[PDB]
RNA sequence: ACAAUGGAUUCUGGUAUGUUCUAGCGCUUGUACUAAGUCUCAUGUACUAACAUCGAUUGC
């Protein structure tokens, strides 16, 4: 969920939008 | 980045490199480091005219089988220069015209009575919708067929049905990157037109060869009898190796996609070399008219060939019932005459045959370089000074046996 | 720096735009990352 | 009714018929009327009318052959 | 003096190409209409009106 | 202890533009001699692309 992270849209961006979780950053 | 986009191969699958007949991509150059536009979009064209189109309103192509989805004009301007003057056609009735051929040659084993090309409508071969049968083969005996199966299928069961006429349909497509596979492709239009009422099949029990005309692929789905599995499988890779209208279609592509391939003393020698002479094989003599006209008359060559180390003559009589059935006959010519070299090449063994061939004129040379190449160390070279010839059909002896 | 791979992203997608503008297409399926990064040897343009 | 890939043409007697004549006599007043036109100009150029006198003298013979056979 | 009959003949003419091309129709329409109107007076010297 | 996925195509593109092409009436005067068409290939010329052309090493 957009929990502060993200764009404020994917439109003038030239990206997808798709953010996933950093897996590394844990501890 | 290769390796990241799969390979080569994975790369190739995207572009039109089957379609200029090149085996594989070694020594292989671009000509010109700028190329325009004209030949990148062309280069890339199974891939940027997919059938994965997200929106695009089909059209077709006014005299061929391409689908374009959507408007792309660069991309179109080249495919009517690679398919103009009825290229789509004039394939087709070569392929139909070599499996004649072909089933006339081994007529007995199969006991046809006649094989017959039938009638065909000239919007028949960029017909995608329906179709009609090409060839029919009438038969004395009843035979036996299979089930409907693929070309490269082991094994036939043809206890099945026991009918007496056979047909066969030539298809004609244009892949894509998407759907480019024969093999799904000649299955589905197979059991799609049999069991269509508009489609108008004499018999049923017949085979359907369809070909990819950008990938120079070939399948056959269809029941058979006996005999023709590896019989049509052995026609095939001659056919598409030595056709004389794929020949064109690939060489349009290689001027439209602007790529090469790379990699008197001594006429004496120990090395084998051949002189062909194909003048010898055409005659026409003139026949006067009632009032006016030319008339249709060939008198029967032969296909003339000497050696230094041997010293001797090959001769190869070509009969012009041969020349009945076709057009621009002499251009059919080189195509023969080139078929003869690589036979009289293949008969010997390999340290007798010769490790260059040289001919007079250089109008029939490539048909040569095209369907000799069955071992690399053949070397074609022009007569650098001319030769007249004939004197074969001069010298009494070699005429008498020729006529 | 995060404005700088924005603008990496943005530069190099106009630079593709280009290649879609000279044919009739922006359509994704048309240009794979085939089309734009193969070397030139093999037919491509070559794009880092 | 067409007959502009046929010549003017110099040629008589290939054509028998004499409607078709009709036909092909106005194909050859026309240019009299064009080049006619073409004799009076400012310039009034030597080399221009002098040419064109030849046509006359051209076109009046072929009357004159035209009157012969009739 | 090439040089100098070519720049006596650029500075001395001051036109252009519609108002050249405008001159050379208007002197042919001129022409048109005296060719015509000489057929006209001799085929009235023929009585053909 | 992460489930987050934007696109997409049509139109406006060197001969443009411009002119003339009265057959069919309007009353009065005034028997001057034999080259077809289509398709394909080759070469030559002209026009045209408002096309492109220099990326790197040596034996006196």
């Amino acid at each position: 969920s957009y929990n502060g992270i993200g764009l404020k849209s994917a439109k003038g961006s030239s990206t997808s939008g798709h953010v996933q979780r950093s897996l590394a950053s844990n501890n | 980045v290769i390796q990241a986009l799969g390979g080569i191969e994975t790369i190739l699958e995207h572009t039109l490199f089957k379609g200029t007949g090149f085996n594989s991509w070694e020594g292989l150059f671009w000509e010109k480091s700028q190329i325009p536009n004209r030949r990148f979009t062309l280069w890339w064209s199974p891939t940027i005219n997919r059938a994965n189109v997200y929106v695009g309103f089909l059209v077709q192509l006014d005299l061929t089988g391409i689908f374009l989805h959507g408007k792309i004009p660069t991309l179109k301007i080249s495919l009517i220069q690679i398919f103009r003057a009825h290229l789509w056609q004039k394939i087709h009735e070569s392929i139909v015209f070599d499996i004649c051929q072909i089933l006339d040659g081994e007529l007995d084993v199969l006991q046809i009575e006649s094989v017959t090309k039938e009638t065909v409508h000239p919007r028949k071969s960029y017909k995608m919708n329906s179709s009609a049968a090409d060839i029919t083969m009438e038969s004395v005996h009843e035979w036996e067929v299979s089930k409907p199966s693929l070309l490269h299928e082991t094994n036939d069961s043809f206890k099945g049905l026991i009918t007496n006429k056979m047909w066969f349909d030539v298809q004609l497509r244009y892949g894509d990157y998407d759907s480019h596979d024969i093999s799904r492709y000649v299955r589905a239009k197979f059991l799609d037109y049999t069991t269509d009422n508009v489609s108008m099949y004499p018999s049923p029990t017949g085979v359907m060869i369809g070909i990819d005309l950008a990938y120079n692929m070939y399948d056959a789905y269809g029941n058979w009898f006996n005999g023709l599995k590896p019989l049509i499988q052995n026609s095939m890779r001659t056919i598409m190796k030595a056709n004389p209208a794929l020949y064109v279609l690939r060489e349009r592509i290689r001027k439209g996609l602007q790529i090469y391939q790379s990699s008197y003393a001594e006429l004496f020698n120990n090395d084998i070399k051949l002189f062909v002479d194909d003048t010898n094989v055409y005659r026409v003599t003139v026949h006067k008219t009632f009032e006016g006209n030319v008339a249709t008359k060939a008198i029967n060559g032969c296909i003339f060939t000497l050696n230094p180390k041997t010293g001797h003559l090959f001769l190869k009589i070509i009969h012009t019932s041969v020349w009945a059935g076709q057009k621009r006959l002499s251009q059919l010519a080189k195509w023969k005459t080139a078929e003869e070299v690589s036979a009289l090449v293949r008969s010997l063994p390999k340290e007798e045959q010769p490790k260059q061939i040289i001919v007079t004129r250089k109008a029939m040379l490539d048909p040569l370089e095209v369907h000799m190449l069955d071992f690399p160390n053949i070397a074609i070279r022009p007569t650098e000074l001319r030769l007249p010839f004939s004197a074969a059909m001069s010298i009494d002896k070699l005429s008498d046996v020729v006529m | 720096t995060e404005p700088l791979l924005d603008i990496l992203v943005k530069g190099e997608t106009r630079i593709q735009n280009r290649v879609k503008l000279g044919l009739n297409s922006k359509m994704p399926t048309r240009f794979p990352p085939a089309v734009f990064y193969t070397p030139k040897e093999l037919g491509g343009l070559g794009m880092i | 009714k067409d007959y502009s890939r046929y010549q003017r043409p110099r040629n008589v007697s290939k054509v028998k018929s004499i409607k078709e004549a009709n036909e092909w006599k106005r194909q050859v007043s026309k240019e009299i009327k064009q080049k006619s036109t073409r004799i009076y100009d400012p310039s009034l150029n030597e080399m221009q009318i002098a040419e064109l006198n030849d046509e006359l003298n051209n076109l009046f013979k072929e009357w004159k052959r035209w009157q012969w056979h009739i | 003096k090439e040089m100098l009959a070519e720049a006596r003949a650029r500075l001395l003419n001051t036109q252009g190409k519609k108002a050249t091309r405008k001159i050379r129709e208007r002197m042919l329409e001129e022409s048109k209409r005296i060719a015509e109107l000489q057929k006209r007076r001799e085929l009235k010297q023929a009585g053909i009106n």
